RNA sequence: GUUCUUUGUAAAGUGCCUUCGAAGAGUCGAGUUGUUUGGGAAUGCAGCUCUAAGUGGGUGGUAAAUUCCAUCUAAAGCUAA
RNA sequence: UUGACCUCAAAUCAGGUAGGAGUACCCGCUGAACUUAAGCAUAUCAAUAAGCGGAGGAAAAGAAACCAACCGGGAUUGCCUUAGUAACGGCGAGUGAAGCGGCAAAAGCUCAAAUUUGAAAUCUGGUACCUUCGGUGCCCGAGUUGUAAUUUGGAGAGGG
């Protein structure tokens, strides 16, 4: 929710809605960076998950 | 387009055996490109109409396509761009509630 | 060379041939084409009528290659045939095996009909032909073939 | 300063023209330098004819379309029909031009033929072989001169059919001149109420 | 990817979202210094298009340039000449505001090379640009043969010599009949056309 | 030329069929102003206002509408003689 | 309270870089008037002198949003021509290119926009060693707001 140039992610809710992909606007590009071992990520995706 | 063999007249020029060279990938610079069609549709959804596009839609709905084309020619550069913009606006109007 | 000029001869004469009363001054009548309408009007109207004003319509971005069409009169019509074969074509003036002349290859666009040609059939290939030129060619028994 | 009966001159010398005067005193020195440069380039590059093979090409602009001349490079279609790839031809000494197109079968065939002649008359050395000295010839253009195509025969039979070529030209000109107005007249005459 | 969406969205400059972002960003840029380092490109897709890469040695600077004509700097409007040259207030500075922006940015970061620049915002008084610069001394740029061309001394202050995109535009460097005056250089063409060529055997 | 090297089941090229084919935005373009050009209902440049499209866009040296055609592919970049 | 992130700072922090000179030639900005028009204001001088910014051994331009209208040429540059011409101009004084053609030299190309996603495969720096215009290992860091490979329209990519 805090991408400093917001144009990078403004279309993401609409794209996810158009493709029927569940999306959540979550707090922290730093938190997603901790998720993906980076400083920031600005996005995080799950495509396959274990049984 | 076959030459007449003489130096004057409609299809003037020497009669030569034509070849029809292979089409260059240029001349397809403004192609359809489903990718860009999808992206342009999505962006048109995310960002709505410009103020002049809203005014053009109002003019199409109320005062007529000729007035809309005049205003679009004033706003944009030329008559062809005005015609294309008015066609896009009335397509938007059709795709709106009055399907 | 300088030694043959009249200025060597004018050494010792004060005015250098330029006159004592009206000397050699800088520009007594103005520079260049000055006064062509006011004080050189006589020298303009005489020896240069038509100089001033506009006379026709303009042509933006005129290319002379569009109008390239060198004219060859019928009076030669045979210098395009090499001298070696010219005599053997002049003799045996037959409607069959008539010499073929490519005027365009020779570098001409239009064939004109000034002169008169011998009574020998000749196949003339040209881009353009004058009416009288073609008439004389057929009278001599040749034909005009239009090419491009 | 309009003197006696002389043509009107137009000498454009009203600027500081003496500040830009190029006298080609170095014509001979530059010719010697060009000959030296050609010699060192021929020595430096492998035995190789100092320029790339050029295609045959029809000049534009009817003032010159009657004549044929060397072009820039062979088209991709010509290279493919000769049996090479553009990348390989560029390395074995063939100029390739992606811009030129083939719409004339005669010119295309002539270029394919001279490409085949070039391949038959050159020896490509192995990258990792012996490569005996092959007696460098300095001009591929001189080896494969451009020939003007012959259009007709020296003598032929007269085939006059009463065509009146002058009348043919006049009628073609008139038909071009009145094509639009006659089309418009036909459109208004086929109105069908 | 997201760059195509950025590209298409950026063209909708009078949409509500881009108008709001324009207002907020123009206020922020006006608050900041006239020339200031930008931590990252504001328009990353445009930066990539103009040659920027997200590696060490690539630098973005935001710059503010005054809009309008170039008033003649003559004192009290006196030109001291013929009436054809008396113009003071409607003279147009035959060089772009983008060119001024990247020239000032290059003067500031004289150690870098101006690669490119792009418009980001404007108000009545100012036009805002972001200048992409490359560090020719950084090893990441001295290697990476795709970019070490800018390390050659022939590319010093290309923004000052008009060798960037806006420089070539202002110089008129384009092919065709519309650029006969300026195809190989305006002054070079003038010199060639006004040179008197004389050979040893005069023609 | 010659010697250690052996790169590498790595890289590249070519035929056939199929599905595609992303190609640069306050930019093009337009108006107006100034300057400039041989460019003349406006050659380029620049300021301000407007501001595109994708079988599109620019050009085709007389402004405009309609209909075709031809030719390239801008708004990013390097390069010896 | 601790640990991040973003942005912004500081250090005589580690390593670098810029200035200034020269300035014949080169790339731009700015910019006259004397002068010519037998006066003079548009014009001319001149898109020049002066002023300013920026390079190199050459610079710039350069591989077509070109020229053409052809039977089509095919990056750029330069010479001979085109041509004192088309055209511009108190259509006055004056000014004034470009296509083609011959020739010199020739050379072609690469990014952005593509999911590597079964694996950031990329890179600066420090340090140690070495056969040191660099290589290898390790360690921080940069980087997913995108660094490699792959593609540049002439194409090309994904499958078989
Ligand atoms: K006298
Ligand atoms: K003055
Ligand atoms: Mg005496
Ligand atoms: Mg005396
Ligand atoms: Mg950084
Ligand atoms: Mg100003
Ligand atoms: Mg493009
Ligand atoms: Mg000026
Ligand atoms: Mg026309
Ligand atoms: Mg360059
Ligand atoms: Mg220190
Ligand atoms: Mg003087
Ligand atoms: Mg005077
Ligand atoms: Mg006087
Ligand atoms: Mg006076
Ligand atoms: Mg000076
Ligand atoms: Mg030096
Ligand atoms: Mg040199
Ligand atoms: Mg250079
Ligand atoms: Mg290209
Ligand atoms: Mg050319
Ligand atoms: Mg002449
Ligand atoms: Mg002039
Ligand atoms: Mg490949």
């Amino acid at each position: 929710n805090d991408v400093d140039p917001i144009e990078l992610v403004v279309f993401l809710p609409a794209l996810c809605k158009k493709m029927g992909v569940p999306y959540a606007i979550v707090k922290g590009k730093a938190r997603l960076g901790t998720l993906v071992n980076q400083k920031t990520s600005a996005v995080a995706a799950l495509t396959e998950v274990r049984a | 387009t076959v030459k007449t063999g003489i130096a004057i007249g409609l299809n003037k020029g020497k009669k030569v055996t034509s070849m029809t060279p292979a089409p260059k990938i240029s001349y397809k610079k403004g192609a359809a490109s489903n990718r860009t069609k999808f992206v342009r549709s999505l962006v048109r959804e995310i960002a709505g109409l410009s103020p002049y596009e809203r005014r053009l839609i109002d003019l199409i709905r109320n005062s007529g396509e000729k007035r809309a084309r005049k205003v679009a020619k004033k706003r944009l550069g030329s008559f062809t761009r005005a015609k294309a913009k008015v066609e896009e606006m009335n397509n938007i109007i059709a795709a709106s509630r009055r399907h | 060379p300088s030694r043959f000029t009249k200025t060597r001869k004018h050494r010792g004469h004060v005015s250098a041939g330029k006159g004592r009363i009206g000397k050699h001054r800088k520009h007594p009548g103005g520079r260049g084409m000055a006064g062509g309408q006011h004080h050189h009007r006589i020298n303009m109207d005489k020896y240069h009528p038509g100089y001033f004003g506009k006379v026709g319509m303009r042509y933006f971005h005129k290319q002379q290659a569009h109008f390239w069409k060198p004219v060859l009169n019928l009076d030669k019509l045979w210098t395009l045939i090499p001298e070696d074969k010219r005599d053997q074509y002049l003799k045996s003036a037959s409607k069959e095996t008539a010499p073929v002349i490519d005027t365009l290859a020779a570098g001409y666009g239009k064939i004109l009909g000034k002169g008169r040609i011998p009574n020998v059939p000749v196949i003339v290939k040209a881009r353009f032909v004058s009416k009288l030129a073609e008439e004389k060619i057929r009278a001599a028994g040749g034909v005009v073939e239009l090419i491009a | 300063a309009i003197s006696k009966n002389l043509p009107i001159l137009k000498n454009h010398f009203r600027k500081h023209w003496q500040e830009r005067v190029k006298v080609h005193f170095d014509q001979a020195g530059k010719k010697v330098s060009r000959r030296n440069a050609r010699a060192t380039r021929a020595a430096k590059i492998a035995p190789r004819p100092l320029d790339l093979l050029r295609p045959v090409v029809r000049a534009p602009t009817v003032k010159y379309n009657r004549k044929v001349r060397a072009g820039r490079g062979f088209t991709l279609a010509e290279v493919k029909a000769a049996g090479l790839t553009a990348a390989y031809a560029r390395t074995i000494g063939i100029a390739v031009d992606h811009r030129r197109q083939n719409r004339n079968q005669e010119i295309f065939d002539a270029n394919v033929q001279r490409l085949k002649e070039y391949q038959s008359k050159i020896i490509v050395f192995p990258r990792n072989g012996k490569a005996p000295e092959a007696e460098q010839v300095l001009s591929a253009a001189a080896t494969f001169p451009i020939a003007q195509p012959a259009t007709d025969v020296e003598a032929r039979a007269v085939q006059d059919n009463g065509e009146s070529a002058f009348r043919t030209l006049r009628l073609a000109r008139s038909e071009k001149k009145f094509r639009g107005i006659r089309e418009k007249r036909a459109r208004e005459k086929a109105e069908a109420e | 990817g997201a760059y195509k969406y950025l590209e298409e969205l950026q063209r909708k400059k009078q949409s509500d979202v881009l108008r709001f972002l324009q207002r907020v960003r123009v206020w922020e840029y006006r608050q900041k210094n006239v020339i200031h380092r930008a931590a990252r490109p504001t328009r990353p897709d445009k930066a990539r298009r103009l040659g920027y890469k997200a590696k060490q040695g690539f630098v973005i600077y935001r710059v503010r340039v005054r809009r309008g004509n170039r008033k003649r700097p003559v004192p009290k409007g006196a030109t001291y000449g013929k009436p054809t040259n008396q113009g003071v207030n409607e003279l147009k500075y035959q060089r772009s505001l983008r060119a001024t922006a990247e020239e000032r940015v290059g003067r500031r970061a004289a150690n870098l090379r101006v690669l490119n620049s792009y418009w980001v915002n404007q108000d009545s008084t100012y036009k805002y640009f972001e200048v992409i610069l490359v560090d020719p001394q950084h090893k990441a740029i001295r290697r990476d043969a795709r970019y070490n061309w800018i390390c050659d001394p022939v590319h010093k202050h290309r923004e000052a010599r008009g060798l960037t995109a806006t420089g070539k535009k202002s110089r008129g460097i384009n092919k065709g009949h519309k650029f006969n005056n300026t195809k190989a250089g305006r002054r070079k063409t003038w010199k060639r056309q006004n040179t008197l060529s004389l050979w040893r055997y005069r023609k």
